[PDB]
RNA sequence: GAGACCACCCGGCGCGGCGCUCCUGUACGGCGCAGAGCCCUGCGAUCGCCUGAGGGACGCGCCUGCAGAGCGCGG
RNA sequence: GAAUGGACCAACGAGGAUCCCACUGUCCCGAGCCGCGCCUCCGCGAGCCUCCAGCCUCGGGAACGGGCGAGGGCCGGCCAGC
RNA sequence: GACCGCAGCAGGACUCCGGGGUCAGCAGCCUCUAGCGCGGGAGCGAACGCGGCUCAGGGAAGUCGGCAAGCCGGCUCCGUA
RNA sequence: GCAGAGGCCCCGGGGGCGAAGGCGGCGCGCAGGCCCCGCCGGACCGGCCUCUGGUGCAGAUCUCGGCAGCAGUAGCCGCUACUCCGCGCCCCGGAGGACUGAGGGGGAGACGGGUUCCGCGGCGCCUGCAUCUGGCCGCGGGUGACUCGGGCCUAAGCGGCGG
RNA sequence: GAGGCCCGCCGCGGUGCUGACGCGCAGAUCGCUCGUCGGAGCCGGGCAUGGGGGCGAAAGACUCAUCGAACCGCCUGGUAG
RNA sequence: GGACGCCCUGCGGCCGCUCAAAAGACCUGAACCCGGCCGGCCGCCGGCCCGCCGGCCCCGUCUCGAAACACGGACCGAGGAG
């Protein structure tokens, strides 16, 4: 169902925006139980629940020009 | 201009509530009451409206001692007068 | 509940027009404890809320559990 | 008192709902289509206009329908497809077979839809925003759809 | 607005605290009927302090 | 081949292949004894060969594949 | 017609004119195209207006008629346009 | 993104802090971070309209009038009444 | 004809055995109108004489209330944009494809709003389509300062002053 | 390294299309094209000035969608050949 | 302030119940307008069995004169002026 809460409290634990948070696809039912910043830290270290790379620019071609 | 962009600008309070009336008729820059009349010591009535003088006038509140008051006249305050009116 | 438990705090809605002097003495005469700090604000409501945070060496659990708390 | 149908004793089979929030114009017509159908055909027919295989002819309130080639035998060249006006006739009508059958001891081919009345119903009241400062309103036209199925192949 | 005082933010905690339905059991006690309190306000269609 | 919707003219459609033809201009890659130079044992825009190539198609012929004609509705 | 200022124009100007080169569908003379509306469907859904009505020609008449006089047309219901 | 305009109104409304590439640029055009898909959707590809695109030969003959469109444009080095 | 007043209505006018009214249909009257009958309705109503008037509607760009055709019509064409699967909603999760493009569709304040904030449930209202969504609705909560700001100082100004 | 200097972003104006809109997004908005962009500049808060008065780089402009005399209540059910 | 049975995924339908009566969120329930069934072919006046023939401009209003291309009037109810 709702995982905002899940998705505004992790992203607030991974210090990342809601952009770079990731749910795992396969637990759905885990994270909707999880409702405190707690319970979400303990999926993050169970990597259900994880922040992506900035997916910065390459600067290789500007390196070459 | 003249109308809808220039309502855009309106973000500030000309009249706040004034101390006696309660209204928000108290303009804060002249620090004078619209409707009250404070910081006057008369209160502001004028007979050109008589529906104003109804919306703020003796019997538009409690009443209270008044009411008390004139009961007591009707029952035991007129003996209670004759009695300092006899005096020593 | 957690506050009390690890802040030792109690969380007290007083008279509006009392002051953080008058609320440490008055919670250490009815409640017989000592007060360190108490931090105050009103409520959206109008009602002031005290955060009473009670002397280290006094349990706040004790003085709740007295109170009903 | 909501009903309008008088049958004397010809054991008939009745479901009325009311307010409701379908149009009147596109539900008249799904229902006016159903009338003379046996119930089979009926609930056949309601899911074939669902699927966009079956036409309802607009017989009474045509001005913006369109011609449409399923209309071609159906004695007017206009028709649509109501989908929300669909689902509530079938409803009621399977409210009916159902207390026709139970009551009666009907079966579904024996029963058709003998009869049929949708009546306006006052409507939920919004309001538009016009230009130059105005306003105006944006009402719903609700119906008070009622289904009889009776016993008569409507000799 | 969050710069407020507490003699203006008092008037407006009154409203707050004042924008509520009638009880359920004051109809039934009362026979009341017309169950609406019509004093109620909502933020966005009101214009308190005007 | 016809069209706002309809109507029309047609009807085992169509799909996606393969040929033909046409469009565009010689594919990626490999190779080189091409290459101004450079400094190190490589780099290098380009160039030549394979290559009227490759890619594309709504046009034409064909089927080596799935398919394709209501137990719909009227009458 | 001379600080109701007269004459004078360098530099300026979304100021008002005339011409030249350049340029272009401004045009000759239009054509093709791309989006979006339109159009059809599902779901939502108003306004303005309105004696009654809604085909014409002529005559008379507030001298310019839908109705009246005399002729000539006309199934009925709709849609896209205009 | 909740203020004010009857409204969850292409209108207004004061600031603070401000990454990369191309660039003279905080311009235009793309992007990292961060935010996030607006009173809905499907078809169809008519007229016509709105927002554009191209047009052979001519080159203002059009019009009240080059209105609109188009030409022109960056930089460097000459040259300049 | 209407609405009231003072009378009358031969054992004290008519009425739940059905008043007023509404709807149809006769009769009578030159007509204004009147009567009756059936039906609906469910407590009041008159004829006649005398009396009194805020006493009769088609119009007034009449007032107020309802409401028709138009009409399933005009419209729901700013901000480049959605798609697949998973309960599958415009919700949420994953995958794509993008956009606002650091004078931001970003993060924050002043002011104005005044609970919109948060969690939980819900779709009856609203969300101009939908909704399982929500700034909507119900329930319960939420703003902690010796160091930040007010408060204090003075500015333009404003008030006070024997008079 | 000077300038009520020029080109040009935001800003602040508002020229033309007499473009869109004109039952609007909007009781004046939108799109391009523009005027300016170190200055008689632009912008916020506080304050001053009040109706035959104010303020006006002057248009009878502006004074809360109202201006060749604001608005509200009253005189006033003003008077009308 | 709606018994019970039935069918509903449910919404809700139905049967009936309480009542003198549903009077069911409310007394009576008009006109406009609308839907089902059900006749008919269409306005007024006159004749006749009754769909034919004959007559028939849109009222109010100012006005010399209005069907006027003069004005007011979509419809209906209540209120509305010696």
């Amino acid at each position: 169902a709702n995982l905002r809460l899940q998705k505004r409290l992790a992203a607030d634990v991974l210090k990342c925006g809601k952009r770079r948070v990731r749910f795992n696809p396969a637990h759905e039912k885990y994270i909707e139980q999880a409702s405190s910043r707690e319970a979400i830290r303990s999926l993050i270290e169970s990597k259900i629940i994880a922040k992506l790379d900035i997916k910065g620019s390459s600067r290789g071609r500007i390196r070459a020009r | 201009s003249k109308g809808t962009a220039s309502f855009g600008k309106r973000h500030t309070r000309i009249h706040g509530s004034c101390r006696r009336c309660g209204k928000h008729s108290f303009h804060l820059q002249k620090h004078e009451c619209a409707s009250c009349g404070y910081p006057s010591a008369k209160m502001r009535r004028y007979n050109w409206s008589y529906k104003s003088l109804r919306r703020r006038t003796q019997g538009t509140g409690s009443m209270s001692h008044m009411r008390k008051v004139y009961r007591a006249y009707n029952s035991g305050t007129l003996k209670a007068n004759a009695r300092k009116y006899l005096a020593k | 509940t957690t506050q009390i438990e690890k802040n030792n705090t109690i969380v007290f809605i007083v008279d509006r027009r009392a002051s953080k002097p008058e609320i440490r003495k008055a919670f250490e005469t009815v409640f017989e404890t000592k007060v360190a700090r108490v931090n105050t604000l009103i409520t959206p409501l109008g009602l002031k809320k005290a955060f009473i945070r009670l002397a280290p060496d006094v349990q706040a659990m004790d003085v709740a559990s007295k109170m009903g708390l | 008192v909501k009903y309008a149908f008088k049958s004397d004793n010809l054991l008939v089979g009745k479901s009325r709902r009311d307010g409701v929030k379908a149009s009147f114009k596109n539900t008249y017509s799904t229902c006016r289509a159903i009338k003379g159908m046996g119930v089979k055909r009926a609930f056949a027919y309601l899911d074939n206009v669902l699927n966009h295989k079956e036409i309802v002819p607009f017989f009474k309130f045509y001005k913006g329908v369109g011609r449409h080639s399923q209309a071609r035998g159906s004695g007017t060249d206009k028709g649509r497809w109501p989908e929300k006006s669909v689902v509530v006739v079938k409803d009621i009508l399977k409210q009916a077979v159902s207390n026709a059958k139970h009551a009666h001891k009907k079966e579904e081919d024996e029963l058709y839809v003998i009869s049929y009345c949708v009546n306006r119903a006052r409507g939920r009241r919004r309001r538009t925003f016009r230009a130059h400062g105005r306003i105006s309103k944006y009402e719903s036209q609700p119906c008070h759809v009622e289904l009889i199925v009776g016993p008569k192949p409507l000799d | 607005t969050a710069n407020k005082t507490l003699s203006r933010k008092l008037r407006l905690a009154k409203k707050t605290k004042t924008n509520k339905n009638i009880p359920r059991w004051v109809i039934a006690k009362d026979h009341l009927k017309k169950t609406w309190n019509y004093k109620r306000h909502h933020w966005r269609r009101s214009h308190l302090k005007l």
